[PDB]
RNA sequence: UGCGCAGAUACCGGGAGGAACGCCGAUGGCGAAGGCAGCCACCUGGUCCACCCGUGACGCUGAGGCGCGAAAGCGUGGGGAGCAAACCGGAUUAGAUACCCGGGUAGUCCACGCCCUAAACGAUGCGCGCUAGGUCUCUGGGUCUCCUGGGGGCCGAAGCUAACGCGU
């Protein structure tokens, strides 16, 4: 799983402000952090191609939110690949 | 790390060497694998609904038991090395559903 | 008569060894017996079912019986 | 050879032969019959009177050996089924229980074709 | 035909091994499809509701691309209980390369890799907004006669349709 702490950890570590659960930034923090959890279970449970339908839909909805990003404040979007390592 | 109901049916033809003996190499699994302890129970022995084992009667250990659930499964194959262990059954705990009010 | 509910009282049946309770949701082929029977809704009788089946695994109810007198 | 008082007697029910051994109360076969056994031959053999002789004459086999009572245990449908219930309990040699004990699959091996016609 | 006095069938005990999981079981449930059914644990996907907290149009569809895709089939290596194309027999028939009976290889199962098709069916592409109701049902929530969602069925206003039908 990911335990409630771990996740909290992750909107904490990217909240544009305090209360920030809900931004483009928290989002593809927390995709990114689902991402490398399904992956990891991937590259072992390589059968296992319904949870993998999951995973395109990850990816795209974190393209579909980055793409977003890239196009109304080049700036943060740049500091956020970074601060995660993607794209680029 | 989780909670969980260790299960064990044991030989029913035992005196308190053999019993405490099986009884205490347990203790040390459970311990030997991260497992804290919350209740026991001991019903013991009961007449089971068909032979197992050739044997129709079996003694009961259960544990309530706290645990690193990724060894769970390690666990249990361990308890069942014995060979006086005869069912080792491990259950996740659960809030108790319940029916008639 | 009577369903297998309608009987009792209050009971948690996720309790897969309370035989004394779990035994009477049982034919006399000690098959788990069928709703219109057991009196219970969809979604306890799925918890059942369950509960039954852990049960017959630590040696407590039956998987089956014979029919007396045919 | 023993006299055994009392024990088992297993129908076995088929719908192309009726079969009965009787044992003692340890499942040990005393003595049997069946359709065939009797006269009866290819077709026949099924006949809930196949099955009643049989039956009956298995009985007079056991009477032999002193069998005084049998608790029943049937198994399989078939014509020769009640009949050859109906003739132990009137052979005398008295019925103390019956049961039936059908094997079933908690669904096992595929079935022959034929079976499978429910497909 | 076959099997059986090298003692079968039927019965009691013990063991070995493969495949599939009775009752629960549904008009049920989940999944994008194909499809998914004993019980336990771990790893993991989708989805629904409530609160109305966050972002601020970040949306819909989608040629090509990629991935999945029942069964049968193919390659290498296992496995093999029951069933069974082909095949070998017994029947039936005017004949019977069939339907019925006795056997039986491939195959059915597992590993890895191919094939990429179907009455792959709701024969109904995906999404959104609008337009009477009644009834049964799965799963939520509430102030729990009932109300409010989300799914599954039948009947049917308006309207549609060559018709049969479709009809929140
Ligand atoms: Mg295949
Ligand atoms: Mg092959
Ligand atoms: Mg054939």
């Amino acid at each position: 799983p990911i335990t409630k702490e771990e996740k909290q950890k992750v909107i904490q570590e990217f909240a544009r402000f305090p209360g920030d659960t809900g931004s483009t930034e928290v989002q593809v923090a927390l995709l990114t952090l689902r991402i490398n959890r399904l992956s990891e279970h991937l590259k072992v449970h390589k059968k296992d191609h319904h949870s993998h339908r999951g995973l395109l839909m990850m990816v795209g909805q974190r393209r579909r939110l980055l793409r977003y990003l890239q196009r109304e404040d080049p700036e943060r979007y740049r500091a956020l690949i970074e601060k995660l390592g993607i794209r680029g | 790390m989780r909670r969980y109901e260790v299960n064990i049916v044991l030989n029913p033809n035992l005196d308190q060497s053999q019993l405490a003996l099986e009884k205490e190499i347990i203790q040390r699994a459970l311990e030997n694998y991260g497992a804290r302890v919350e209740k026991v129970e001991e019903l013991g022995l009961r007449r089971l609904a068909y032979p197992i084992a050739k044997d129709p009667q079996g003694y009961f250990l259960w544990y309530q038991v706290e645990m690193p659930e990724d060894r769970v499964n390690d666990l249990a194959r361990e308890l069942r090395i014995r060979d006086n262990v005869r069912r080792v059954m491990v259950v996740k705990s659960q809030e108790p559903f319940l029916a008639n009010a | 008569k009577a369903k297998v509910k309608a009987t009792l009282g209050e009971f948690d049946l996720r309790d897969y060894r309370n035989v004394e309770v779990l035994k009477r949701f049982l034919s006399e082929t000690g098959k788990i017996l069928p709703r219109r029977r057991t009196g219970l809704s969809a979604k306890e009788q799925r918890i059942l079912a369950k509960t039954i089946k852990r049960a017959r695994i630590l040696g407590l109810l039956p998987f089956t019986e014979k029919l007396v007198r045919k | 050879k023993r006299q055994v008082a009392s024990g088992r007697a297993y129908i076995h029910a088929s719908y192309n032969n009726t079969i009965v051994t009787i044992t003692d109360p340890d499942g040990n076969p005393i003595t049997w019959s069946s359709g065939g056994v009797i006269g009866y031959k290819g077709s026949r053999k099924g006949t809930p009177y196949a099955a009643q002789l049989a039956a009956l004459d298995a009985a007079k086999k056991a009477m032999a050996y002193g069998m005084q009572s049998v608790d029943v245990i049937v198994r399989g449908t078939g014509a020769g089924r009640e009949q050859a219930i109906r003739a132990l309990q009137a052979s005398g040699l008295q019925v103390k229980s019956i049961v039936d004990d059908t094997p079933v699959p908690h669904n096992g091996c595929r079935p022959k074709k034929k079976f499978r016609k429910a497909s």
